[PDB]
């Protein structure tokens, strides 16, 4: 078991829509999704004090940043992105 | 039942038919009408439209059709109207077993073959039928047809609408003996 | 619907038969298990001052080789069930007016009366009848009965199957009045 009620969630990539096509289309692309995986606490929706450890605690949600940096192809200024994703939900002891 | 959409951007549609496709029933629609083609139009197999919508509707109406060239090869058809067409007699292959509804309203029909009506014995799907407003031949050969009609009353929409060709009357009034004196 | 709890202890049926009233069905089934016996005297109808008890029906359908004489002609009897007996006559006085359904399954169809047909009137009440395994023969007045049944083809629910010994096939198929 774990101190916090953390649940895996899959997020589908945003689907490009061919609204130009008034005709129906295969849902096969809708059928399979590569997706990404995240984590969140539903512990009272992430409110539990991590009960079975009695020390003064409250469950926190923790994030991670991915840094992809590439100098532009047109040799413009270097482009750096830091996408943030909810990665873990962890319990921390607190004062009084 | 009305949410329609374009026919998969395919050119497979016949010329004057302005067909379409309907998801709800998975029925590729073909709406040849107003004498679009005097000959029966070619059947676009459901292999198109992502090979989906196995059932196929055909909506021929107000057409000069005189000879149903429908074949057992075309078992994708689910429905048929043929309303207001000049058809004297029908072939046994002309009606497919897979067909669920046929109407042929207000047509020229007057005859029948028991071989044609071999599928009066149940088909894969119920054949809900409503043929009417025609002049149908009247004799002991037609008396067996009347018996067929009487037995399968549920499959038919009405027995008042059918009329004896020389003298329009509801076919229920006749026992085969009356038509055989 | 429930039965024998919706039905009280005032058993009109003899103990040989499990009569019971159904609330929604508005009916009581004799539900007798005795075949070849006397006609079950389910004639009493505890109306219970409700619509739930105004109809009647029989179950064993083989209760007697001679049709049950319903001389009462009670409005209770609506659906009548007879099978696996050699019934050989029908009294129109037995047939009730409020009666809606009857059968002659596994019974013999000799030259029944025309007052049978006149007795029932489609305008007064809809009539549905089951004819099958009617091995008894055909004749000219029976040809009249067959032609009448063909005329009331809707009323004759089993007009498709009804056959007699001389016919060797469904009766309405051959209706040459020259042959009895
Ligand atoms: C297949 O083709 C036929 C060919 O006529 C289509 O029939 C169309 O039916 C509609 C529905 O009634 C008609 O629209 C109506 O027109 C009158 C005329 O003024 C108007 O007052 C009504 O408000 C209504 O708009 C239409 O005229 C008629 N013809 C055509 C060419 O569309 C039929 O709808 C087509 N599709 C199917 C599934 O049958
Ligand atoms: C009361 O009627 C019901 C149904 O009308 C009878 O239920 C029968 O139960 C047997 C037991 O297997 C089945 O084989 C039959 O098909 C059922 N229906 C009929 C019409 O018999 C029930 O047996 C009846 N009870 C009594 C005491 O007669
Ligand atoms: C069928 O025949 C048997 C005779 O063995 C009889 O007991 C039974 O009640 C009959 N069934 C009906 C529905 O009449």
């Amino acid at each position: 078991p774990f101190l916090c009620e953390s649940e895996q969630l899959l997020i589908h990539p945003k689907e490009e829509l061919s609204r130009n096509n008034s005709m129906v289309w295969i849902v096969n692309t809708k059928d399979y999704k590569q997706g990404v995986r995240i984590e969140k606490c539903l512990k009272r929706q992430l409110g539990k004090p991590c009960n079975f450890c009695d020390a003064d605690t409250e469950c926190k949600q923790l994030f991670h940043y991915r840094t992809l940096v590439a100098v532009d192809k047109v040799t413009k200024k270097p482009y750096k992105e830091q996408v943030l994703l909810p990665s873990c939900c962890k319990c921390a002891k607190i004062l009084s | 039942k009305d949410l329609l959409c374009d026919f998969e951007s395919a050119d497979d549609c016949p010329k004057d038919c302005q067909c379409a496709m309907r998801l709800l029933d998975h029925t590729v629609i073909v709406n040849c009408s107003g004498r679009g083609l005097t000959e029966f139009p070619d059947l676009p197999i459901p292999s198109q439209l992502h090979e989906d919508f196995n059932a196929l509707e055909v909506h021929v109406e107000n057409n000069r059709l005189t000879k149903l060239p429908n074949l057992t090869k075309h078992n994708e058809i689910t429905q048929l109207y043929a309303r207001n067409n000049s058809i004297q007699n029908l072939l046994p292959h002309n009606i497919p077993s897979k067909l669920r509804i046929i109407d042929l309203s207000q047509n020229l029909l007057k005859m029948i073959d028991d071989s044609t009506l071999a599928q009066i014995n149940r088909s894969s799907h119920l054949e809900t039928i409503r043929l009417s407003q025609n002049q149908w031949l009247c004799d002991c050969p037609a008396s067996s047809f009347l018996i067929f009609v009487q037995q399968n009353s549920r499959l038919i929409s009405d027995m008042s609408a059918i009329r004896c060709h020389p003298s329009g009357k509801s076919l229920d009034s006749i026992t085969v003996n009356e038509l055989c004196f």
